């Protein structure tokens, strides 16, 4: 499910600026 | 289309316009000494530093401080952005922007003291929940829409909309924490920033951009909240910008007829057909079926029963937020970068 690959993802956790 | 509503938030945003361009041309400054505080724990860092859960000895009242090492900021490039952050906060009034207090400098930092959000980043709620409920999204949407209107009509563009910047107060209202990338702007601008996934196209294409980045990064917010996941993601941010400028978008079986209908229109690649972005303005936000449940003046006092009550111990309790790594400030004996700063 796109929530599964989503969880498995390295980018869960809080996200840095550009 | 046009009515004695839009009449009224016309006028009430003319005067907020009188009241904030006060403040924009003389700006409060030196307004207390870090002596006067009492440092707790830290609420969250960034590359800008940290922000720390404070209690003022001299009133007994919490706030959160934050943090900036002038000679980081400097390396960073970011002194420019720094000025616009404290500058625009100090200068705004809205019921979903966090007050500055007080602001002042020491020989190695920046500093801002403001009120303190007890109900932890929405961030946390939501990965922790997995998703809200379309009326629970609707909520927080309604929010953001205000508050895009109020600093849009202030010719500020905001560039860091996201769930970690959205912080939930005591009675369940949204409270915009992060001014880093705020900046007051006529035209046209350039700078490439703000998060992945929440990235405009035209920001990516390296475009002179404006306002309507803001009503596209609403669009992935709005995605975020109703599905707990962004529309665009991946594990690293080339394939993020990849999926973002493709035209694709896909959406959840669970999403409302409305919200796709919605978030097709936030989340358009196309300028002259993204909501925000045309002769309507945020007339077309506003009165999408998706939002036709939604009382904006109720929203705006506050008179909505929250559809989240954060759990609150007492006074300094900071159980809705993460545990940091926490240091000791050091202040050096010699000023350093005094003329970046000076205006701060
Ligand atoms: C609580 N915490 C705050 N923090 C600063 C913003 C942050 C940290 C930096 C990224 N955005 C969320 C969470 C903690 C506040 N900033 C202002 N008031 C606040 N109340």
């Amino acid at each position: 499910t796109t929530y599964a690959d989503f969880i498995a993802s390295g980018r869960t956790g809080r996200r840095n600026a550009i | 289309k046009k009515g004695s509503e839009q009449e009224s938030v016309k006028e009430f945003l003319a005067k907020a316009k009188e009241d904030f361009l006060k403040k924009w041309e003389n700006p409060a400054q030196n307004t207390a000494h870090l002596d006067q505080f009492e440092r707790i724990k830290t609420l969250g860092t960034g590359s800008f530093g940290r922000v720390m859960l404070v209690k003022h000895m001299e009133t007994g009242n919490h706030y959160a401080m934050k943090i900036l090492d002038k000679q980081k900021v400097v390396k960073l490039k970011q002194i420019e952005h720094t000025l616009n952050e404290k500058r625009i906060l100090q200068a705004v009034n809205f019921p979903f922007l966090v007050k500055l207090e007080f602001s002042f400098k020491d020989n190695s930092n920046l500093y801002m003291v403001m009120e303190y959000v007890p109900g932890g980043e929405m961030f946390s709620h939501l990965r922790r929940i997995g998703r809200f409920s379309e009326p629970h999204a609707r909520f927080y949407a309604a929010q953001i829409v205000l508050t895009f209107e109020y600093l849009h009509s202030l010719d500020l563009i905001y560039r860091d909309l996201k769930p970690e910047n959205l912080l939930i107060d005591q009675q369940g209202y949204i409270q915009v924490t992060d001014f880093g990338f705020a900046k007051r702007v006529k035209g046209r601008t350039w700078t490439l920033c703000g998060t992945p996934e929440y990235l405009a196209p035209e920001i990516i294409l390296s475009k002179g951009y404006n306002k309507a980045v803001d009503w596209w990064a609403l669009g992935v917010l709005i995605y975020e909240m109703a599905a707990g996941y962004p529309p665009f993601f991946a594990d690293q941010p080339i394939q993020i910008y990849e999926k973002i400028v493709s035209g694709k978008v896909r959406f959840p079986s669970h999403f409302s007829s409305d919200l796709k209908d919605l978030l097709r229109n936030l989340l358009q690649v196309d300028l002259t057909k993204r909501f925000g972005n045309l002769k309507n303005g945020v007339n077309d936000i506003k009165n999408h079926k998706w939002f036709a449940t939604t009382d904006w003046i109720a929203i705006y006092q506050r008179k909505v029963e929250a559809p989240f009550i954060p759990k609150f111990k007492g006074p300094g309790d900071t159980s809705n937020f993460d545990d940091y790594e926490e240091e000791e400030i050091r202040v050096s004996i010699n000023e350093k970068c005094g003329k970046e700063f000076s205006e701060f």
